[PDB]
DNA sequence: CCCTGGAGAATCCCGGTGCCGAGGCCGCTCAATTGGTCGTAGACAGCTCTAGCACCGCTTAAACGCACGTACGCGCTGTCCCCCGCGTTTTAACCGCCAAGGGGATTACTCCCTAGTCTCCAGGCACGTGTCAGATATATACATCCTGTTCTAGAGCGGCCGCC
DNA sequence: GGCGGCCGCTCTAGAACAGGATGTATATATCTGACACGTGCCTGGAGACTAGGGAGTAATCCCCTTGGCGGTTAAAACGCGGGGGACAGCGCGTACGTGCGTTTAAGCGGTGCTAGAGCTGTCTACGACCAATTGAGCGGCCTCGGCACCGGGATTCTCCAGGG
């Protein structure tokens, strides 16, 4: 008997395969719209948010944050790097003007 | 004139010493010789050392 | 967006099949890069250096 | 509403990553993707509010989002 | 002996030069002519006034000096001091441009 | 006109790096910056000629390269 | 401005001082983030590294 | 240590259900369509005159090129600790169902203030000019950086002493 | 009498410190050239007036998001194994920093010409606005079929083990 035991990174090339041609939203609805509601309170009190509304805001942010972590991937090879770290994400900020 | 002119040992002196700052200049007038430019500047400054 | 659909032999136009169209030609992606599209994703790309 | 910032989980920012073409993701970058994630959330969400507050409405429709996400060059399409 | 400045303070010393002055760092009719050649295949029969080429110079620069910012930070980002033209590359892929 | 790329000299691009604080320079980067300059300097002119064509001018003016550079989001002041 | 000419010793407020008061106050830089100032060029910094 | 055969698992092609969102149809009604009518922005013609285009001296700081070496990009190694793949067990995510009650959307009355003029006048603009801060200039003076010489600490060697 | 151990001596090198070098920080001298003050208008805002129309407010309504329940199974989280990569470190070398010789064109100043942008009339079709109208866009309803779902099967690419 022997597991079968992926190395690192192999599985990962798979889940950027299988969600790269997908559609549908990764992040969880109610996570991220509990999210929406206590930075809003911030700004005004007894605020609402539609489901629509929501919802466009949680594609921008994704896309937002993807457009970002492409960014962030192509600074690690030019960093002679394939994993990503917190600095890489900085550099990023910086020179979008963010 | 020329390209080699000094009293001391020369340092490819112009008329200036060539690759030195423009105030290292002197122009008095002393006894000038070449001797092919103190013998390739004393053959390389005995081989750098 | 039909020649996308078509590729994934796709009859009814989705929001990939527009967001696939856009990325895809030149003109059109720069005309949109400041632009978001919802329900689309972004090009099924793999760097070289990343493949095993 | 506390501690909702923890919403975003941690392979909710690795699927994010996956569909960026990311191979490894760093434990450090799920905190940093968190705090990019909220400042912009506060930009938005803050400039929605002032679109719904001008409106003289109480719930912030999603056409106003889409003025807030346009009015930076992020213009979103689909509402 | 030269006094022979290590590679580095001189460029340390143009820097902080260049930083302070705002002397226009291009030549102008070389700037001037390219402008005529690169609208030549735009129009033929074209003018420029003096004060067009001088809006048009500074910037340029001010985009180069900034591009340049962008690609000096990827530098000390990829574990080095010299910019690379795959980091201006890559500067020009973050912010949108190429 | 022609080999008017060249104008951008070694040390003019060489004192546009030390405004933007880079240290070392590598010798191919006076290639790729002219080539950045060109793609930069082909687009807002095109934009000012356009500018140019449609206020029935035949000299651009600085106020359409204002425009033209406004319009990239690229606002310059001083004119 | 007139603090940053203060500073330079000049009582004149020249464009370096304009954009020089932009740069240093944080809502002015990211307002005028996007927006080029001719004759000002950049804020005197280098970074750590690049020290001897 | 590298090449090749067989099998585990996530992915791809395919048959059957159906269903719920998309395609098609009916009014019909409100926004698109037709004709006329003027104030008026705009195309056209002539003047001009102020700024750009082309060439010329010159001189001088800017730029090409070659010699040299040392900070640094890049190639290579180990490691270990930092991150991924997977088993297990919670967990809150998504879905099915229900009211609610603030609240978006619509309609109407009415009331303020903004559209549109008349007249004018006092602040704003073009012109003219004395002037006061900036730049050029240069000996003087900082001012830090590079380098040479000297101080002191560290490791290596050799001589001397005690023990078996 | 031989040898291990200990202490002193000289060699060597890292590093703090002082002196020389060259590009800038300032102290006047003087030019100088736009800066701001004064003036003369003069052209656009303001007081006043007329009229009307779009929103403030009130009411309604129905509608849509929040709270609030559970079921369930997908997934976050914890932890173990382990495995490949970031980075500290080292070595090579080359290629880019520094420096001046030499060249070459940047730029200042000058002169001449005309390409053409404002400027002023002129006259002319053109679009907002007003009656008058009318026909397919859209809300809604009927129908229907493309792919989500559910499995079934499979090529098919991939990893682990065996052989040279």
């Amino acid at each position: 008997k022997k597991p079968h035991r992926y190395r690192p990174g192999t599985v990962a090339l798979r889940e950027i395969r299988r969600y790269q041609k997908s559609t549908e939203l990764l992040i969880r609805k109610l996570p991220f719209q509990r999210l929406v509601r206590e930075i809003a309170q911030d700004f005004k009190t007894d605020l609402r948010f539609q489901s629509s509304a929501v919802m466009a805001l949680q594609e921008a942010s994704e896309a937002y944050l993807v457009a970002l972590f492409e960014d962030t991937n192509l600074a690690a090879i030019h960093a002679k790097r394939v994993t990503i770290m917190p600095k890489d994400i900085q550099l990023a900020r910086r020179i979008r003007g963010e | 004139g020329g390209r080699c002119l000094a009293f001391h040992g020369p340092l490819m002196y112009e008329a200036h010493y060539q690759g030195w700052k423009s105030s290292w200049d002197e122009w008095v007038g002393y006894d000038r010789i070449r001797a092919y430019n103190e013998e390739n500047i004393a053959m390389k400054k005995r081989l750098a050392n | 967006a039909g020649n996308a659909a078509r590729d994934n032999k796709k009859t009814r136009i989705i929001p990939r099949h527009l967001q696939l169209a856009v990325r895809n030609d030149e003109e059109l992606n720069k005309l949109l890069g400041r632009v978001t599209i919802a329900q689309g994703g972004v090009l099924p790309n793999i760097q070289s250096v990343l493949l095993p | 509403l506390r501690d909702n910032i923890q919403g975003i989980t941690k392979p909710a920012i690795r699927r994010l990553a996956r569909r960026g073409g990311v191979k490894r993701i760093s434990g450090l970058i799920y905190e940093e993707t968190r705090g990019v994630l909220k400042v912009f959330l506060e930009n938005v969400i803050r400039d929605a509010v002032t679109y719904t507050e001008h409106a003289k409405r109480k719930t912030v429709t999603a056409m106003d989002v889409v003025y807030a996400l346009k009015r930076q060059g992020r213009t979103l399409y689909g509402f």
